[PDB]
RNA sequence: UUCCGUUAACGAACGAGACCUCAGCCUGCUAACUAGCUAUGCGGAGCCAUCCCUCCGCAGCUAGCUUCUUAGAGGGACUAUG
């Protein structure tokens, strides 16, 4: 049974958020880096937290992930989320409808409506 | 014409971290690894075309065991046999390759050490460290100066230093240091002051290069962007683009080539034309997870052969055609 | 009741874990005549005998001695890699 507990998992994520750039995919260098940024009370705690951060970086370098909010990917998921096409794909020119739709449109008095025609 | 493949040698269990080659005692290659050993290879240059082109480029000759942790960088004496190596135990060691014993020991680096380098007269020794300090040593392994400290103490970096090399011009000895603080500095052995701060990269630096004639100052690192600089006075000539991480950098001894290890293959540019003309891939393409990077490279004295040491303790040798 | 996650709950407190002791690795560091190993000298005993060779004794300003012993500082393992 090698389930990591709350302290390790929480600290791993919370150190991934603060320094994504200075971590890497090797365990040993990550050990040293984690020794240069935080104050832990045992070597075994450090080895465990660094071991959980290294494959967290492997899967970060792979794809997306839960709660940790990386800056370089939260803006990149915003830079292309305020994304526009050349012109709006919702166009009012060829919008074909079925009997009851023009029946309601005749009810409203917009019986003649540019771009509407039966199926 | 181009670089060609002969074979691969396997003498290190863990990732090879440096190769050094001599100029006067030629057939003696030395490579360091994360195994605390320090192997020395002998070259009769065999290619056994008897067993499916039996794979061995040479036969291992001698391990200099004795370091207490990973050996990070090694270099050779410019006049004889001696070698100098730095490791994660905070020490530097001088080995004698004719008997396999250590001869001297540079105690004093308060934390891990990442780079070593000799000098022309071999009296000027530099050590770069995770201490966030550089220290100069004599041949006796005793102190004369130590450049570092924070802004008040001096001009030392704030992150760890990652690599140092000399300027091979004889009327102006200097030392160039790349750092994890994303800054390259140039120093002087005259006063251990800095000539210039070559403020470059946006990510951490892991490599610095000085031209064989001491004219321009290739440095690589995190972003994948290599920047070439001016040794005379700190000017950024042009930028090159590799994409992935960068670990090792080197110049051809006489031909005007710059080589790099960039985590998906070895990329050789040209400086005659600021454009890539050679990519070098691992021979065995097995679909295991992300393939062995090349972690270090070096040219021979004559530039006839380049050596690449990778993450699996495998070293693959590259010759030229004609 | 370790964690992922689900979710009228959200945020926390103990217990588990962490932690401390001992044992396991270190020809790397610090050393050690209240621990020793090595070499050299003298002493004995064998012997192709004169030296060499082997086995013990003994004494030191022998050690570019600390492998063995002791005990300190650290390193090492994290399921790290496939």
């Amino acid at each position: 049974g090698r389930v990591r507990t709350k302290t390790v998992k929480k600290t791993s994520r919370q150190v991934i958020e603060k320094y994504y750039s200075r971590m890497t995919l090797d365990f040993h260098t990550n050990k040293k880096v984690l020794e240069e940024v935080s104050i832990l009370q045992s070597k075994r705690l450090r080895n465990k937290v660094a071991g959980f951060t290294t494959h967290l970086m492997r899967r970060i370098q792979r794809g997306p992930v839960r709660g940790i909010s990386l800056k370089l990917q939260e803006e990149e998921r915003e830079r292309r989320m305020d994304f526009v096409p050349e012109k709006s794909a919702l166009e009012v020119d060829e919008i074909r409808v079925d009997k009851e739709t023009m029946d309601m449109l005749a009810f409203l008095g917009m019986a003649d409506l540019p771009g509407v025609e039966r199926a | 014409e181009s670089l060609v493949y002969a074979g691969v040698m396997r003498g290190h269990n863990d990732v090879v971290t440096a190769i050094a080659t001599p100029i006067d005692n030629s057939p003696f290659i030395v490579s360091s690894s994360r195994d605390k050993s320090l192997l020395v290879w002998d070259l009769t240059n065999p290619i056994q075309a008897t067993q499916d082109s039996s794979s061995e480029y040479g036969v291992p000759f001698r391990r200099l065991t004795g370091h207490g942790h990973f050996v990070q960088d090694v270099v050779l004496s410019s006049d004889g046999q001696f070698a100098l190596s730095g490791s994660w135990d905070g020490e530097l060691r001088l080995w004698d390759l004719s008997t396999g014993v250590t001869t001297r020991r540079f105690v004093g680096h308060e934390k891990d050490v990442l780079s070593v380098a000799f000098s022309i007269d071999n009296r000027q020794i530099v050590s770069a460290s995770r201490d966030r300090t550089i220290k100069l040593w004599n041949t006796l392994g005793e102190c004369k100066y130590t450049i570092g400290g924070d802004l008040g103490g001096g001009e030392g970096h704030t992150g760890w230093v990652s690599c140092v090399r000399f300027s091979p011009n004889n009327f102006a000895p200097t030392i160039v240091s790349g750092s994890w603080d994303r800054s390259v500095k140039v120093w002087n052995l005259t006063n251990c002051k800095l000539r210039c701060t070559l403020d470059g990269h946006g990510g951490y630096v892991s490599a610095v290069a000085v031209s064989p004639d001491g004219s321009l100052c290739a440095s690589g690192g995190k972003d994948g962007v290599t920047l070439l600089w001016d040794l005379t006075e700190g000017k950024r000539l042009y930028s090159l683009d590799a994409g992935s991480i960068i670990n090792s950098l080197c110049f051809s001894p006489n031909r005007y080539w710059l080589c790099a290890a960039t985590q998906d293959s070895i990329k050789i540019w040209d400086l005659e034309s600021k454009h890539i003309v050679q990519d070098l891939r691992p021979e065995v393409p097995v679909s295991t997870k992300q393939m062995l990077y090349c972690t270090c490279l070096s040219w021979s004295a004559d530039g006839s052969t380049l050596y690449a040491g990778y993450t699996d303790g495998t070293i693959r040798i590259y010759k030229i055609s004609g």
